[PDB]
């Protein structure tokens, strides 16, 4: 299962 | 033993050649099982192993949803990275991400991973305590600061120690026949005269799974370490792996050498002698 | 940024024996950036219909790809892989040595 990844540099 | 799940992503900006290409892949131990390709027509996470093909339509919908979001995220992190390094908006760059988890032989969490590289060097990574970040440089310090104020790491911990392990556990069951197999190396030796007085002995290991293996040459019991040529473990293309180790030996001294094969599919290490 | 040159291995899936079908493999690993062209040659001519793996990468973030094709070794035919990467002032061609 993938991640829910939205965090920006 | 233990097991791992890994997701690998690569986003390659294409200025003067298009819009950023994103490719993601999923592995359990050494077996790939999904890919996603932002240029491919499907625009869907696709199966790459037989044992994942048995998930419901909603798994695929959901996994497609998440990977697509990641692709838009690293698209924008590519832009932010250009800024942080003051780089031209005309060159091609590479944002690579990896994440996932390890589990022990009973299924318990061992370790979680979340890390970033830019143009092939470390950018930012989650330390082992799932609580702090290791930033490679000043640019990644901006990011480390942003993400600590925001408690990014604590919020990843649900995935790392939960979803990741749970999915890994569910994969090892539905893929038992192929993912809990251990295929020992088929070994043999070759021997080619090089000159009137020199010979190559090459120790071969074929058809093994998983990839991890060790091949070392001894001379009269002593590790020979620099006369030895060693190839990167390569895939056969059928899910197993190959490797070989060769030494150049004085003619007529072949018996003096032995090759040693350690692989977790072997009860006892194998010693081979021409 | 540092670029890395690909390590190129060309080989068959099984030990070659003329007559019986096999796979011809070209494994590039340890390179960067990911942009790479890889081609298999039969007597100097580019084999059409070559398949390759999905782009992946190692612990050190260097990339690897497997390129392969079904084929049948014959005693007269020669095989090579041609890798074209930004770090090679000319394309590298590695011939197929049935024993590497």
């Amino acid at each position: 299962n993938y991640d829910y990844w939205y965090r920006l540099f | 033993g233990s097991h791992s799940m890994r997701y690998f992503s690569t986003s390659v900006s294409r200025p003067g050649r298009g819009e950023p290409r994103f490719i993601a892949v999923g592995y359990v131990d050494d077996t790939q099982f999904v890919r996603f390709d932002s240029d491919a027509a499907s625009q869907r996470m696709e199966p790459r192993a037989p044992w994942i093909e048995q998930e419901g339509p909603e798994y695929w919908d959901e996994e497609t949803g998440k990977v697509k979001a990641h692709s838009q995220t690293d698209r924008e992190n590519l832009r932010i990275a250009l800024r942080y390094y003051n780089q031209s908006e005309a060159g091609s760059h590479t944002l690579q991400m990896m994440f996932g988890c390890d589990v022990g032989s009973d299924g318990r969490f061992l370790r979680g991973y979340h890390q970033y590289a830019y143009d092939g060097k470390d950018y930012i990574a989650l330390k082992e305590d799932l609580r702090s970040w290791t930033a490679a440089d000043m640019a990644a310090q901006i990011t480390k600061r942003k993400w600590e104020a925001a408690h990014v790491a604590e919020q990843q911990r649900a995935y790392l120690e939960g979803t990741c392990v749970d999915g890994l556990r569910r994969y090892l069951e539905n893929g038992k026949e192929t993912l809990q197999r251990t295929d020992p190396p088929k070994t043999h030796m070759t021997h080619h005269p090089i000159s009137d007085h020199e010979a190559t002995l090459r120790c071969w290991a074929l058809g093994f799974y998983p990839a991890e293996i060790t091949l070392t040459w001894q001379r009269d019991g002593e590790d020979q370490t620099q006369d030895t040529e060693l190839v990167e473990t390569r895939p056969a293309g059928d899910g197993t792996f190959q490797k070989w180790a060769a030494v150049v030996v004085p003619s007529g001294e072949e018996q003096r050498y032995t090759c040693h094969v350690q692989h977790e599919g072997l009860p006892k290490p194998l010693t081979l002698r021409w | 940024m540092i670029q890395r040159t690909p390590k190129i291995q060309v080989y068959s899936r099984h030990p070659a024996e003329n007559g019986k079908s096999n796979f011809l493999n070209c494994y590039v690993s340890g390179f960067h950036p990911s942009d790479i062209e890889v081609d298999l040659l039969k007597n100097g001519e580019r084999i059409e219909k070559v398949e390759h793996s999905d782009l992946s990468f190692s612990k050190d973030w260097s990339f690897y790809l497997l390129y392969y094709t079904e084929f049948t070794p014959t005693e007269k035919d020669e095989y090579a892989c041609r890798v074209n990467h930004v770090t090679l002032s000319q394309p590298k061609i590695v011939k197929w040595d049935r024993d590497m």
